[PDB]
């Protein structure tokens, strides 16, 4: 079943399955 | 998208656009959830009031697409509608509650670093996420300012638009307009009191509000892009469609009606 | 409730 997606969901290509952070990213971390 | 910057190639590789076909004409965002699966807003596709209700074939969408201002040979694709499944109880009559409704693609799109798909909240990112002053991202296509202004303009941009914003806390929400609110809704801005702007606007119905968890490093899908008054106003807050609080409609129709 | 309209 679907549940929260697939196994590889939201991990983008050229980002975090590269180890790079876009240049925004941070902003949303630091929020938490 | 009031506010916003240019998306770097490949950072919302779950942008889905939603056409019109006849003539060709963007209407609205869409996410994508996996290779046949898209989320919108139920109201880009059945609105009464607007004697707005589109069929399948009616529709198309187009994904992984970073500039309007060039065909994206080898990297865009594009899939007519299947199916498309509006929530059964989508309120049209008064506040658009449960504002989602999903299209099945007849053409299953094939991942790239250009095409991947959200994920949907678990409850704890959903406890966890879900909390005034944490934000999160909305991307689009849709109108630059509410209102035509100078040095701007106003309606769509070429390069896809990205801004981040803080949920705002209930109360606040609520006291912010006189549109009956419901939990299947939440609100994200910034308020007068922060001096920062940034909001989405028409045209970016659909899209997702996602957040990046600090747990696992995945983006999640925590809403989509449903309504406002005006954009970019002091003192209104974007809302959004709780996607959580309507994760199992979304199972099931995806589970069960095959 | 936690869900709309689940169970
Ligand atoms: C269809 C979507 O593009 C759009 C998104 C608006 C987002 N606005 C901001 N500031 N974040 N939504 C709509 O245009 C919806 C569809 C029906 C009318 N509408 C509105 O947002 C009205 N401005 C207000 C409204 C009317 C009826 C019921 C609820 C809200
Ligand atoms: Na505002």
């Amino acid at each position: 079943t679907f549940g929260s997606g697939e196994a590889d969901c939201g991990l983008r290509p050229l980002f975090e399955k590269k180890s790079l952070e876009d240049k925004t990213e941070r902003e949303l971390l630091e929020s938490y | 998208i009031v506010e916003g910057s240019d998306a770097e190639i490949g950072m919302s590789p779950w942008q889905v656009m939603l056409f019109r076909k006849s003539p060709q004409e963007l209407l609205c965002g869409a996410s994508l959830i996996s290779d046949r699966w898209v989320l919108t807003a139920a109201h880009c596709l059945l609105y009464p009031p607007w004697d707005k209700n589109f069929t399948e074939n009616d529709l198309l969408v187009r994904i992984g697409k970073h500039s309007r201002t060039r065909y994206e040979r080898n990297i865009e694709k594009i899939s007519m509608l299947e199916k498309i499944y509006i929530h059964p109880r989508y309120n049209w009559r008064e506040n658009l509650d449960r504002d989602i409704a999903l299209m099945k693609l007849k053409k299953p799109v094939a991942f790239s670093d250009y095409i991947h798909p959200v994920c949907l909240p678990d409850r704890e990112t959903a406890a966890s996420l879900l909390q005034a002053g944490y934000k999160g991202r909305v991307t689009g296509w849709g109108n630059l300012k509410e209102t035509w202004t100078a040095n701007v303009g106003k309606g769509q941009p070429s390069v896809l638009q990205v801004v981040n914003l803080p949920i705002v806390e209930r109360p606040v929400c609520k006291d912010s307009t006189r549109i009956r609110i419901t939990d299947n809704m939440f609100c994200a801005g910034y308020k007068p009191d922060e001096g920062k702007r940034g909001d989405a606007c028409e045209g970016d119905s659909g899209g997702p509000f996602v957040m990046k968890s600090p747990f696992n490093n995945r983006w999640y899908q925590m809403g989509i892009v449903s309504w406002g008054e005006g954009c970019d106003r002091d003192g209104k807050y974007g809302f959004y469609t709780h996607v959580f609080r309507l994760k199992k409609w979304i199972q099931k129709v995806i589970d069960q009606f095959g | 409730d936690l869900y709309d309209y689940y169970p």
